[PDB]
RNA sequence: AAACUCCAGUUGACACAAAAUAGACUACGAAAGUGGCUUUAACAUAUCUGAACACACAAUAGCUAAGACCCAAACUGGGAUUAGAUACCCCACUAUGCUUAGCCCUAAACCUCAACAGUUAAAUCAACAAAACUGCUCGCCAGAACACUACGAGCCACAGCUUAAAACUCAAA
């Protein structure tokens, strides 16, 4: 069988599998990649949210905290805590084009999560709020 | 031309003859030449209805045993 | 002398080149014809180096894509997932 | 907001190679302009300014274009030489 | 001129929807239109989630109405249609074929 | 173009501006 | 503009250095510029502007191989002119 | 454009040249020149086409005329008393083969 | 002839008395307006 | 560093705001302008030219009233820097950007090319810009600066706009 680049479609029955469930009933982890601060939140397939870490929450402090070794930091502690219950596979989704883009989910592959598919939510407007004049500097 | 209208219709009809030109040749004669000259003097000899006597052409033609496939 | 050049409107003349939707009628809900021309992943329309349409075809499907999509025949921010199986027609690859 | 989760801009992981999909997801949100719309809309460019950039990188696609063309034109040229000595 | 409404529906039974069926056509008529035929594109999942009336809607039924009516009828119908609480979205468009297709030689 | 013409033009006029201004 | 004929024809310098810096690792995090670039993986350890304002420079971590490090020099010296202009593109 | 008139027209965008023009052309060329050479007039033939400098050479050298087929240098003829010498003769007929 | 069509064609149309029938063989039938193209230009039907 | 912690993340509901991709297109309109969807009206003239003031229009900014308020933001506060920094950087927030009804009538309002008709032959042609010209009409220009000024006149404008000098001075500009 060819693998499929492209989700499974949660009509369309498929063959996928991950320890038995669907496509559909993985937890997610919500990575928000700021440019200061990258915040994940692993949350279940109902929206149960389960573990939270974020490079502020582990000691990190100013301009530290928007680095990539405090994303990984940040992507070790929500594995460990949501490998605390229960969580093995997981589905990506990340917003946001921070340095901690990718050293976030280095870090939840790190501490022992499994990732079967990635995902981009960054917000793109199609033209609706005014961004900020640019700087003079 | 006047010809080259004929040929024109033949080298999208029949294509490209798989024989080869010699330009080097100063008389040389093509098929599509020998259809041209076929369809001239059907026409002298006959009525003037165009796709008629390219038909009649091709049916003389392959009469002779020049191979032309569409 | 016979021999002369006449005048004479080139017959060699080879036919000019057609899109692949000359001649044919875009629909707003043809939605599976209008999904062949938009990105898999993001649902972003196609520019004309990418779907080879001529200028008339591309504004038609154009139009037609938005009036789908504001009109809720078509998504926005995906190509609808039945229609992933169709003949690719666009001149990009992800590389996926 | 109001579509369907996990299907736009989402990318399915082959064997576990984790980064050669995020890699593949990189490539997709830069050919299809979202990585540039992303990085423009930071601070808000004016019309004028964007009316002169546009101007500007389409004729320069096309100038590139152009002498890219008459580059492959006079390549063919290039060769070792058949008149050598003389 | 001749025009096609497109009409998004609730997903209901058979018996809800001829008579939102039925409703719809009796207002064209009232406004004064001639209906020349009903087509039926199916039940279906919606592109998106649709919020009308106070209720979010994930499926709904497709038609089309085709008809002739006054220029002054039209407006009248799409207030109709904003208050119909069985229609999720409806949309007059003017009708396709009507829409002249112009012959091309192709690219110059 | 000159420039030193817009130049004296925006002297004379901000010099303007000065005076209704002040009177 | 007829584009046609001119084709063919110090503590702010810190702050500056730092924005530089971010904005050069970022646009190296994709591949903006060009693919060829991306798949390099080049990494730069900082960016420093001549006094004068009149270059800036790169400086790039260099590997262990050495065609590696001539390809990447390769790359990155054809590329530095659209890393400018995404630069001035984006208004950092 | 000056060429134009010589041309007899344009088979599928290549041009051909009207012979009978050429003729009457050639034979005055061939007819001044063998004029010159009864006057034992100096004839050079000038060709940079290097296909063909080889043949050019051997041709003026057996008909006992001179041949340039190499580079110009800048001042063959303008500035011939510097380059050859005060008292140098230049040619009295000049054929190109190659303009 | 485009009197002759429009008057054979309203004979078809929707009128007061079929209302009822012909929503209810409407509601029995189902209508694609789908089609694709091929790189060659060719249509293919769903 | 201030600021917020009625903060932050996921999910759901949810604009009187502005309109990714298409657009690598070069279209519409007298110009200004115009780039989300639908519908209704609708883009003068079967010689050409024809106005600072007549008749209609005219970006942005601005002025009256009422309304809406997400975001942005002159001003105004706080934080930081600096020899000073009330600028540049960070945060918050106004007039204003939006709607309705009236004003104001200005722009590098520029393709810095006046409108129509014709030619490509000449010596092509100061230069550069954007190949060189011809016929006809209207508008405008006769050294620089004083001067997008003074006075007069007109104007819904009152620190405003249009029109627009002279005296003194210079050999240049
Ligand atoms: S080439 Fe004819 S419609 Fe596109
Ligand atoms: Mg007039
Ligand atoms: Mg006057
Ligand atoms: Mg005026
Ligand atoms: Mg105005
Ligand atoms: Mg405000
Ligand atoms: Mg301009
Ligand atoms: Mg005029
Ligand atoms: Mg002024
Ligand atoms: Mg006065
Ligand atoms: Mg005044």
């Amino acid at each position: 069988t060819k693998f499929s680049i492209y989700p499974p479609i949660p009509g369309e029955e498929s063959s996928l599998r991950w320890a038995g469930k669907k496509f559909e009933e993985i937890p997610i982890a919500h990575i928000k990649a700021s440019h200061n601060n990258t915040q994940i939140q692993v949350v279940s397939a109902s929206n149960e949210p389960l573990a939270f870490a974020s490079c502020g929450t582990e000691g990190f402090r100013n301009a530290k905290k928007g680095t990539g070794i405090a994303a990984q930091t940040a992507g070790i502690a929500a594995a460990a805590r949501a490998k605390q219950k229960g969580v093995i596979h997981i589905r990506v989704v990340v917003k946001g084009l921070g340095p901690g883009r990718l050293s976030a989910m280095h870090g939840l592959i790190m501490g022992g999560l499994e990732v079967i598919s990635i995902t981009d939510n960054t917000p793109i407007p199609h033209n609706g709020c005014r961004p900020r004049k640019a700087r003079k500097l | 031309y006047h010809e080259d209208r004929i040929r024109a219709k033949f080298y999208s009809v029949y294509g490209s003859g798989q024989r080869a030109f010699d330009l080097f040749n100063p008389n040389f004669k093509s098929t599509c030449q020998r259809f041209v000259e076929k369809y001239t003097e059907l026409q002298k000899l006959g009525e003037t209805d165009e796709e008629k006597l390219f038909v009649e052409t091709g049916k003389a033609l392959l009469a002779e045993g020049v191979i032309l496939r569409r | 002398n016979e021999d002369l050049p006449i005048s004479m409107e080139n017959p060699y003349k080879e036919p000019l080149k057609k899109c692949i939707l000359c001649g044919k009628h875009v629909d707003y809900k043809n939605v599976q014809l209008l999904s062949q021309f938009v990105s898999p992943f993001t649902g972003c329309i196609y520019g004309r180096h990418i779907t080879g349409l001529c200028g008339k075809k591309q504004k038609e499907i154009t139009k037609a894509i938005k009036r789908a999509q504001i009109m809720g025949f078509m998504p926005v921010t995906y190509k609808d997932p039945a229609y992933l199986k169709d003949p690719k027609v666009c001149n990009i690859r992800y590389r996926e | 907001a109001k579509h369907l989760k996990f299907i736009a801009r989402t990318v399915m992981v082959q064997e576990g190679n984790v980064e050669s999909a995020y890699r593949t997801l990189n490539r997709i949100l830069t050919m299809d302009g979202l990585i540039e719309d992303i990085k423009h809309r930071r601070y808000y460019e004016k019309p004028c300014r964007r009316r002169q950039r546009e101007s500007y990188e389409r004729c320069r696609r096309i100038y590139n274009m152009e002498m890219a063309r008459k580059i492959n034109f006079l390549m063919r040229k290039n060769r070792a030489d058949p008149w050598q000595g003389c | 001129p001749r025009y096609e409404l497109a009409l998004i529906l609730k997903a209901m039974q058979r018996p809800e929807t001829a008579a939102t069926l039925k409703r719809t056509i009796e207002a064209l008529m009232d406004r004064g239109a001639i209906v020349r035929d009903l087509e039926n594109l199916g039940e279906r999942a919606l592109p998106y989630r649709i919020s009308a009336h106070s209720q979010q809607h994930n499926r709904g039924g497709y038609f089309l109405v085709d008809f002739y009516a006054p220029t002054a009828a039209v407006e009248s119908m799409v207030e109709h249609l904003s208050r119909d609480i069985d229609v999720i979205r409806g949309n007059i468009v003017k009708h396709p074929l009507t829409q002249e297709l112009k012959e091309c030689e192709g690219i110059v | 173009k000159n420039v030193l013409k817009i130049r004296r033009r925006k002297m004379n006029h901000h010099k303007y501006r000065k005076l209704v201004k002040k009177t | 503009k007829n584009w046609l004929k001119k084709f063919a024809s110090h503590a702010r310098l810190r702050a500056l250095n730092g924005l530089l810096y971010k904005a050069l690792t970022d646009l190296l995090c994709t591949p903006e510029v060009s693919q060829e670039l991306y798949d390099l993986n080049v990494e730069l350890s900082k960016v420093s502007l001549t006094p004068d304002f009149s270059a800036c420079r790169a400086y790039w971590k260099t590997t262990l191989s050495a065609e590696q490090n001539a390809h990447m020099e390769a790359v990155l010296q054809r590329s530095a002119a659209h890393m400018r202009h995404l630069l001035m593109s984006q208004q950092t | 454009r000056f060429m134009e008139p010589y041309i007899f027209g344009s088979r599928l965008d290549h041009d051909i040249i009207d012979l009978e023009q050429t003729a009457t052309h050639l034979q005055l060329a061939l007819n001044f020149t063998a004029h010159m050479a009864y006057r034992k007039g100096i004839i050079l033939f000038i060709s940079r086409n290097r296909q063909f400098s080889y043949l050019i050479e051997n041709m003026a050298r057996d008909c006992g005329e001179y041949a340039h087929t190499r580079y110009f240098r800048g001042g063959m003829l303008t500035n011939a008393r510097l380059l050859f010498g005060p008292t140098v003769r230049l040619p009295d007929l000049i054929i190109f083969l190659h303009t | 002839r485009e009197v002759l069509q429009l008057q054979e064609e309203v004979k078809n149309f929707i009128t007061r008395e079929n209302l009822e029938a012909r929503v209810e063989a409407a509601l029995d039938s189902r209508k694609n307006y789908n089609w694709a193209i091929t790189r060659e230009g060719l249509v293919v039907r769903p």
